[PDB]
Formats: structure tokens, sequence, C-alpha cells
RNA sequence: CCCGGGUAGUCCUGGCUGUAAAGGAUGCGGGCUAGGUGUCGGGCGAGCUUCGAGCUCGCCCGGUGCCGUAGGGAAGCCGUUAA
RNA sequence: GAGUGGUGGCCACUAUUAUUGGGCCUAAAGCGGCCGUAGCCGGGCCCGUAAGUCCCUGGCGAAAUCCCACGGCUCAACCGUGGG
């Protein structure tokens, strides 16, 4: 269920179970490459490279292809950026759920009496603290990175 | 959440045998269903079962043949000895021999006659009669 | 601790008056001719004794067990209760 | 190949299905129509009377019963009864009449026919006390809880209950062998219908 | 109301605090332990 | 049967009008769709199933 | 000598004393008796023919 | 034995079947006791247990379980009536439980003995004790619950002469479908009659839903209804 | 209790108090176990149309009601919105 | 039955303390509601380790007390020699 609100909705997305990338798809690995590049550097989120390429270039996920450096593993869109050094320093999640938060609290300014939009801050800094800790846990944060909103 | 795969297989096959289901769907699958369900098979309380692949874990498809009185897991699973296994079946099973206990030792999963015939113990993890 | 106290050898009903048992014991006392209840009950406790040996060493296996069995029946078999050829159960 | 052209299952109404579906009944259904109306097959129907024309001529002619609360169905079960030697109770059944050695009327059958399942319930409730098969006529709408050989029809019309029966009984004729060819059966079909 | 907790494996402690807690609920059990009745009874224990 | 989860939405091969060129979009588009050439637009979102303004060639697997 | 017990055409399971089964023979072919139990006819579950093939309540 | 088989054949030759399977058995087409269940049969004639089953009007294969009256209040003062509970078996392999209302106790006994032949039912026995394997039906062949009302009930297998660990209206019901060793297990209110010998009752039947293999019917000696030596 | 009057209060601004038959008298997360029939939001298909962000029918997901099978219960009753 | 009754205490009765094995709509009992720290419970596959866990084997856990067979007091209670 939703983590708060406790509702059940289902919508997403169905991949169907395939391995290699179709026939007709043309591209090699070099032009999704820079056709990334190109896309991040006119200022889009990770999420929105992946939906420009799906809608208008006709190119299913990039997970479909392997790391030509590292066999071992598929490729994405992250760790692409990172071969490249455009990869973010924080990682969007926290920083999408902080530049909300930041927004929200000069409206509490204006507004002290409003209540019911209150909760939904106390519930934004709950989500933001939970992810601090993970990242903290996994070393993609400094120990002493910390979070207040006075900053 | 979901916390055990296998108790949910066991469930879900006790509650379809009891309105006459042919055949049956685990959905999450792993390595330790598909022990569970070799070793039901070889005492024939199921028929053939095959797995299938999807990009998740896959799935179990388990034929049906109506055999089975009650099958359900063991939480938390007690370690046993080589010399206690009575006291367990007085606790799960019906008779003296009625239906096998499932324990995982450290040369796989079996039941748990084949278990006192060589002499080890281990953790158990199921009962079906 | 305590120390050992010595305990009877016999075992009372659990209920006193139960009108079938009664009869029954009755019958007994009449046909073998016993001064009192508890001489009587002095044997159904041998018996009873006898009987609680028999399903512990079913139930049993390895090699105090086999000894024990044997034991048991031989016994048994040298009151005069058993013939030669029987068996544990 | 088919009993009656059909044509004649199709003017008399018989593919004509309710406003309601059940979802065991969905193996007859053929399509549902712009207006929300279920339409039967009718192929369906033909091979199940003829497999039910072959099933109840091995029984004792006086052991059939045939039962019929609705008006429309009435006439019919009675003329079927009069031309195979089966007994019939066109309206109320009375309760007890298989279950109560009392009453008058007692009477147990070998096998039994139920025009409706929802309107002859408390016959197909006592039928079942009794352990014997069941032969019933399905809509759209019944459910097949305790049939043991259906028959997909619509169980409201008149014609179409009309011509089931008369389909019925000369299929149970020809296969005990009381008449040499199908084409012998010289009754009209009007002969099973309610006038007026 | 769920299913009866706790029941793993490693959860002996609060287990042990759970049942201790609650018998303190039995009538029986407390004035066995406070030793009520000795400091009311004007036999002071005794028989007779 | 259904086990397996199987997508609802397709990909297709369109011609755009003015240009004339061929590409490969989305049924489902989440953005505005325009040719990779002129820019014209090809498929517009909705709410659900994109409106395809473009020629229709094929609908691939 | 003892005697069999009868069991369901459909689930294969045996037949309790008193319960609401039946048995007939097939309606196509008249050649095997088919058993239905209380379960089966109450959940309207198919049967088949073990002769001619033929199946369905 | 003797005198029970010239009982059955008095009692057929005068007796006018009402029913179909009065008449199956009046006409010699059915012979045997056993060939009256598992085939959704309807049994109203008592005649029928009568000639097949003829040891159940001995007077040591019946017994009346309760006796109990009861009230219902009108204007002009209350009306007693009388409900007895009785249970009959022929020892081996059968067993019938019945109640019976009159205004009188004579009219409620016979007709709690009445209704206990129509209800009657066969059982298997059989030998599933850790600590006694003999193959031989002197009880329960493996574990078996029951309930009606607030009372659960569940039998478990004893060794050979143990005796029958169970209240005493269950040691009756146990002792007429001829059962000698058992231990039992109960929840519930069991000082309501009705409904504790409804739960043996139940838990007895229950023996039939128990699915079992060819190798156990050898391996715990399962008989069904009669020992047949 | 009914009738004619009437102070605090009921209303706004800044605080304190933290209580109700605050009741669905039913703690929250996950898997599974017949059907039937209304209604609200989104999506898909087909047919109409005065071309309307319109109308009718069918299916999928999520909410909100009623009748009911197996099972449960001392019973009232609950029954994929589970007790 | 040379004993048999009264009073107080502990266990059983009792699934009225519930790990095995109880309850919480109307009978005693779901915090007025939500967020979250410790604790407890935690999805699928591959490689390593061997703490938990299982098996084999050395050194220990006095005697008395408990169970079994045989032997000595007339048998027994009791005592001795062996096996647990
Ligand atoms: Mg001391
Ligand atoms: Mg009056
Ligand atoms: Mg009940
Ligand atoms: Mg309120
Ligand atoms: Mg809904
Ligand atoms: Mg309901
Ligand atoms: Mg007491
Ligand atoms: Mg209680
Ligand atoms: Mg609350
Ligand atoms: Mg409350
Ligand atoms: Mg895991
Ligand atoms: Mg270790
Ligand atoms: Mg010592
Ligand atoms: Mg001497
Ligand atoms: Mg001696
Ligand atoms: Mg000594
Ligand atoms: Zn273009
Ligand atoms: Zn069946
Ligand atoms: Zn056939
Ligand atoms: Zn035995």
């Amino acid at each position: 269920a939703r983590m708060h609100a406790r509702k059940r909705g289902k919508s997403g997305s169905k991949r169907p179970p395939r391995t290699a990338p179709p026939i007709w798809l043309e591209y090699t690995v070099e032009d999704i490459e820079n056709l990334v590049v190109k896309l991040r550097k006119e200022g889009y989120s990770t999420a929105m490279i992946g939906t420009i390429l799906r809608d208008q270039y006709g190119i299913p996920t990039v997970k479909l292809f392997r790391d030509p450096d590292n066999p071992n593993r598929k490729l994405t869109i992250t760790r692409i950026l990172e071969k490249h050094g455009l990869a973010p320093e924080i990682p969007e999640d926290l920083m999408f759920l902080i530049k909300r938060a930041v927004n929200l609290r000069k409206h509490l300014e204006q507004h002290p009496k409003d209540l019911h939009s209150m909760r939904g801050l106390q519930l934004i800094e709950s989500k933001i603290r939970r992810l601090v800790k993970y990242y903290k846990r996994k070393g993609k944060l400094p120990k002493d990175w910390r979070y207040d909103p006075e900053q | 959440t979901l916390l055990d795969p296998l108790a949910n297989a066991l469930s879900h096959i006790t509650n379809s045998e009891r309105v006459g289901k042919r055949e049956v769907y685990i959905k999450p699958a792993s390595k330790l269903i598909g022990e569970v369900l070799r070793v039901m098979q070889k005492y024939g309380y199921i028929g053939e079962f095959e797995f299938i692949d999807d990009g998740r874990a896959g799935v179990y498809r388990v034929q049906l043949l109506g055999k089975i009185n009650k099958a359900g897991a063991i939480k938390p699973r007690f370690p046993v000895k080589a010399r206690d296994y009575e006291r367990w079946e007085k606790r799960f099973l019906p008779a003296f021999e009625f239906g096998i206990l499932i324990v995982s030792t450290s040369q796989g999963v079996m039941s748990h006659k084949e278990a006192r015939e060589k002499g080890i113990g281990g953790r158990l993890i199921a009962y079906v009669y | 601790g305590d120390p050992k106290r010595q305990r009877k050898k016999y075992e009372t009903p659990p209920h006193p008056w139960i009108k079938e048992r009664l009869d029954r014991e009755r019958v007994l006392m009449d046909k073998y001719e016993l001064k009192n209840k508890k001489e009587l009950w002095k044997h159904e406790t041998q018996l009873k004794n006898f009987r609680r040996r028999a399903r512990r060493l079913l139930a049993a296996r390895g090699k105090q067990a086999e000894i024990e069995r044997e034991q048991l029946l031989a016994r048994l078999k040298r009151l005069g209760l058993l013939p030669e050829d029987a068996v544990l159960d | 190949e088919y009993l009656v052209p059909l044509d004649q299952y199709l003017a008399a109404g018989v593919h004509i299905g309710t406003q309601q579906k059940t979802k065991d009944m969905k193996k007859f259904i053929y399509r549902v129509r712009q207006d929300g109306l279920y339409v039967l097959d009718v192929r369906k129907t033909d091979e199940r009377l003829k497999v039910a024309g072959k099933f109840l001529a091995r029984f004792d002619p006086q052991s059939i019963l045939a039962v019929s609360v609705r008006l429309y169905g009435q006439k019919p079960v009675k003329k079927f009864g009069e031309v195979t030697g089966a007994r019939a109770i066109p309206g109320r059944f009375l309760p007890g009449t298989m279950t109560n050695p009392a009453v008058k009327n007692f009477f147990e059958p070998d096998v039994i026919i139920i025009t409706d399942p929802r309107a002859d319930h408390q016959a197909m409730k006592e039928a079942i006390e009794i352990g014997i098969p069941i032969v019933a006529l399905v809509d759209t709408e019944n459910l097949l809880s305790y049939v043991d050989l259906a028959i997909p029809t619509n169980n409201k019309g008149r014609k179409a209950l009309a011509l089931i029966y008369w389909i019925l009984a000369r299929e149970i004729l020809y296969n005990r062998g009381e008449i040499s060819s199908r084409e012998e059966f010289k009754i009209p079909v009007e002969e099973f219908e309610m006038k007026i | 109301p769920g299913k009866k907790a706790p029941n793993g494996e490693f959860a002996g402690r609060k287990l042990k605090l759970k049942r201790k807690k609650f018998r303190w609920s039995d009538i029986r059990y407390k004035r066995r332990v406070l030793r009520l009745k000795e400091k009311s009874d004007p036999l002071e224990g005794a028989p007779q | 049967r259904n086990v397996i989860p199987m997508p609802r939405s397709r990909f297709l091969r369109v011609k755009c009008i003015d240009c004339g060129n061929e590409q490969i979009v989305f049924s489902h588009p989440a953005t505005r769709v325009r040719c990779n050439v002129c820019g014209a637009t090809l498929v517009e979102p909705t709410g659900g199933k994109g409106i395809i303004r473009a020629k229709i060639l094929e609908v691939l697997e | 000598l003892k005697f069999e017990i009868p069991v369901c055409t459909s689930c294969g399971r045996e037949i309790t004393p008193r319960e609401h089964a039946t048995h007939f023979v097939c309606p196509n072919c008249g050649e095997a008796i088919i058993w239905r139990c209380e379960t089966c006819r109450l959940l309207a579950k198919p049967y088949k023919c073990p002769k001619c093939g033929w199946e369905g309540p | 034995s003797q005198e029970w088989k010239e009982y059955a054949k008095r009692v057929l030759d005068e007796w006018q079947p009402k029913t179909k399977l009065g008449m199956l058995v009046k006409e010699g087409q059915i012979t045997d006791i056993h060939e009256i269940f598992r085939k959704g049969y309807q049994i109203k004639e008592p005649e029928i247990i009568d000639v097949l089953l003829p040891e159940v009007n001995a007077r040591e294969n019946q017994e009346i379980l309760d006796i109990a009256l009861t009230v219902r209040m009108t204007d002009s003062g209350r009306r007693v009536r009388f409900r007895v509970l009785a249970a009959v078996g022929n020892r081996d392999g059968y067993v019938g439980l019945g109640i019976g209302h009159g205004r009188e106790v004579g009219i409620a006994i016979r007709k709690a003995i009445n209704y206990a032949k129509l209800n009657i039912i066969e059982i298997k026995r059989g030998c599933g004790s850790w600590e006694c394997r003999c193959r031989r039906p002197h009880s329960v062949p493996f574990t078996v619950e029951g309930k009606e009302g607030s009372v659960r009930v569940k039998l478990i297998p004893g060794p050979r002469g143990l005796g029958l660990v169970i209240g005493d209206v269950g040691k009756k019901i146990l002792r007429l479908a001829g059962i000698q060793d058992v231990w039992s297990q109960t929840l519930g209110e069991t000082r309501t009659t009705v409904n504790f010998a409804k739960a043996v009752f139940n838990a007895l039947y229950n023996t039939n839903k128990v699915v079992v293999t060819p190798e156990m019917i050898e391996r715990y000696g399962i008989v069904v209804g009669r020992a047949m030596p």
C-alpha cells in the first residue's frame, strides 16, 4: 500500500520478458550514448531522458545492451553519465524532495494557520530522513552531511 | 509486506485443494520451493510441475491430484537432533507413520524418514499429510 | 533439598463411588477371598507397571532397549504368565 | 445434420436470452447484442438435445417425472407425458411429494426433468435429497448447481418450450424403437403449445 | 486482532517479559507472592 | 495464460506528412512527439493513447 | 472377500456413507458408470466419460 | 444370533414396504447392510434396519443417553414436554443417534429409539498409536475431530487395553460402535449432553473424510464395517 | 416539563485546557479462497449522434452499497470492503 | 478398615496464565488519530566464510537418590554385584 495514505493503487509499467534488443532497432551503443549525453547537456532529469528516448527515438529501455567496458552488468543512464562525468552529485529523488520542501516552507510563513498543508511538510521531511539514512549507509553521501531547513 | 514465500505457497495449495482446483500457480519462485515440490512429488502428493520464466523471480505451475489432507509451514524453524523426531511427529502428524516432515540438512532438503535413515538432524521447515 | 521418603506401592481409585467398578471389584474379592481392597489394588498396580514397560519399549530403539526388552520377556515368562514362545505384543 | 432446420429454431425464439448472465453459462453463450441482451448458441442446443434423447430412452417409461410451475410450460409437459408415457405434474408442486410417504400421491421417480431451476426450486430441492439424476433446461440467467445434464435454451417463451418438448419426445420415441424413422412422427408442433 | 506476538526465533526476552507482566492480573498469584493473607490473619497462619 | 504480464502499447513506424521522413514512435507518449528533421508534430499526448497526426506504415511487434 | 468403495469420477475421492452423491450410466454411450460427489455437483465441476470421451454436465 | 435370524424372518414376511429401498430389500435384491450406504438413498422405514441389522433390538445394544423435561408458558399454566436422547449400535461397525419428543416418557423413548435407527452410519477402525502397532481394529485408525454447538472433540489412538479415556457419554457412544481404547481432548461446555453426544458422533463420522493409500490399510489394519474374521 | 422576558456563552483576533456513545463499539502491512447486481473516477473497444467536455452497451484498475456459496460463530450474524 | 474423620498449605482440577495452547463487534478487553527512535520480523540469483545449526570423537558434571535383571535376609520393604 501507499506509505502514509494506505491506498492500493496498481498502475505501472508492464515490461515484457526479453533479453536481446529487437530486430527493428537500428541504433548502436555509441549512438545511444551520444544521444544521452546531448539530452543531459540540454538540462533534463534522468527519468525524463528515458521518456524522451522511448517516445521520440523509438528506443525501449537502454537496459538491453551489455556494458562494453564491464561485461558483468547491463547499461543504465546513470552509468552512462558517470562514464562522462555528468552524473548528479546528490541522488535525484532526494534533491526533488528537498526542493519541494523548500518551496512549501516559504508558503507557510505567510499562512501560519494552514495546518493541513503543514502535515504534508512533516511527511515530506520524514521521507527525506529515510532517504538520507539509506544513502549514508551505502556511502553515497558524506557521513557529516546533514539536512537543515534553516540552510 | 511479503515476509515468507514458502508459507504462502503451502497455504495457497491447501486453500486450493479444498475447493477442487486442478492446478495452481506459485508466484514468487525460489530454489527452496523447488526442493519442497520435488520432495512432495516423490511421495505422490502432487503431479508434475514446471518452471515459467518472466523477467521477475519466475513462477511455478503445479498440478493437483486431490491427495492432500493438510500442508503447512513450520515457524520458527526449530533445530532437531537425529534421535528426536518422534515428539515432533506427535505434535504435527495424526499417526505413527502418517505423512512427512520436511527437513533442511547440510546434505540437502529431504523428508524426515530419509534423514533418520542417514542418522542426521537439521531444521524443520514444513509438514504435509 | 529433601532426603528420600519411602512411597506406597499401590494406587487408589480416582473416584471412590463408581457403580460399575464397585461391582467388578466385589466380584473379584468374593471369588479370590482377599482381605481388603488395598491388597487387590496392589496386584492391579503390578499389572499396570508391566504394561507401562511394554508401551515404552515398543517406541524405542538402540542398544539398551533390546537388553531391557529381552529382560522383560524373560522375567514375565519366568513367573509363568506367558508361554515360552511369546513376543512383546 | 440437425434435428430441425435452424430457421425453425430462430423462428421459435430458442436463441433469445435475457439481460443477465452467469459465469458458468458462458460455455453456451454465442455473443451479446448492442442492447445488452445475450444470445445462446443453437448448435450446442441441438447436440445436447440428441444426447438427452439418447439418455432418457434407457429408463423405464413410467419412472420419468417432468414438472413445470410456469404457465407457458404446463401444456407442453402434459402433452409430453401423454406421448411418452411419463408422469407429468403441471402447476404447484406439493411439498413432500417425494419425501413424505404419508402423502396420498407419494411417488419416487428415477430421473426428473426441470423446466426452470429458478421457478421449480422446491422440486429440485426434494430431488437432491433422494439422489437421482437431474436434467434441466437452463437459460443465460440460471446456475448449473446440482444439474447433471444441461440443455441450453430459452425456457420462458411459449413456442420455444413447445418446440423443445416436441423434439425431445420424438427423439425418445425414435431411440427406444417405437417409430422406425424420424419422419413417422405425425403429430403437429402446434398441439404442444398453449393457445391464446 | 492479528496473530499472537512475538513469534520470532530470537524474541525470547520480550515473550518472557510479556508473560511476567500479565501474570500479575491473576489474583491467586498476587496474594501468594505479596503474602497478603499473612498480613491480616488474626490466627497468624496457624490451623488452630 | 496471463501469468506473464504483456503490455497493451505498441511501437509504430510512421511517415511525416511535411518532411516525408520515417520514424518509430511510442503509442502512449507522455510528451509531444515531433519529427526529427522538420520539427512538425507527430503525436499529441492525452490521458491514455496518443493522437496520431502522421501516416501509419506498420505496427511493430 | 471385502467390498469396494465407490470413487468420484471428477475428483477421485471416496463417497461418504450419507452424502448427496449420484451415479448414472454415461449419457452418450451408456457403457460406463459416472459417479459425482456432493461437492462436485454443488460447484458444477465437469466430468468426462472414460470410454467415449464425451464430457460435461 | 439365532434369535435375531428368526426375528428378522418374522419381520420380513408381515412387512409391507412403502418406499423404493424398502421394495428392494423386500424382494431380496439387497441382502447386506453395507449395500445401502454411499449411493444417496433416503432411509425412511425403520424395518430396513430391523431386517438387515436385527441385533440393534437387543437390550444391550441400546442406550438412553439422557432425559429432560422442558416447559412452555401459557395463560393457563405450564405445558410440559419430554426430550429423550438415545443411541443404538451393533458393537461392530455401525452406530446411530436420535432424539424424540413426547407428552409422556414412554412415547418419547419409543420415538427416540426409532429415529436413532434412521440416522445410522458406518465407520472405520484400526490401530494407529505410536506405542501399540498391532493391526487390530480396537481403536480409531488416526486422530479425528468433531464439533457441535460450543463443544469441540478430538479423538486420539490408544494402546490396547488402555480403556476409554473420555466422559461417560463418549464412553457409551464409542462402546456401541465397537471401540475399546482411545485418548481424547475437549473444549467448550461438555455439561450440555446433546452437543457432547453430537460432537462425538460427528468425530466418528469424519473417519471417512481422511484420504488414505493402499499401504496405510495394511499398515494400520483399517476395517470398514464388520470385522469379518 | 408549557408561556412571556433575560446574564454568561454562542461570532472575530492571540494563548491555555486535551476531554465525548471521539462508535464501523471491529489496530496496521502481505498472500490466498464461487458467483450476482447498483453507483463514483480513469483508461480501452463497439454502436449512435442535434457533432456537445453528448448518449447507450461491454471489459480492466481503484473507491463506495446490497443479496449470497464454502468456511466461521453462543447466536444475532460476518462472508474478496471477512468476524 | 487397625484405622477412619475435622482444620490450614502446595500441585492437579484449569486451555481461570495459554511456547506446545486462550481471548478483545454485541459478554472483561484495540490507545481519539497519525509520524517516528531502539527492539523484533524482513523479496529473487551467483561466489566466499564457517559464528549459529547438524554428525563423529577426547576430558568433565562425587556418593546417596531414580529404572531394569540377577543374587542375600522366609518373600517383601531393605541391602549387594552389573547395565542405564
Ligand atoms: Mg537446606
Ligand atoms: Mg391468553
Ligand atoms: Mg454450528
Ligand atoms: Mg462521530
Ligand atoms: Mg469495489
Ligand atoms: Mg451475506
Ligand atoms: Mg477450582
Ligand atoms: Mg477464557
Ligand atoms: Mg481506536
Ligand atoms: Mg475505543
Ligand atoms: Mg530472503
Ligand atoms: Mg559452528
Ligand atoms: Mg551420582
Ligand atoms: Mg532367601
Ligand atoms: Mg528378591
Ligand atoms: Mg544399594
Ligand atoms: Zn518531418
Ligand atoms: Zn468429486
Ligand atoms: Zn461414454
Ligand atoms: Zn493396537
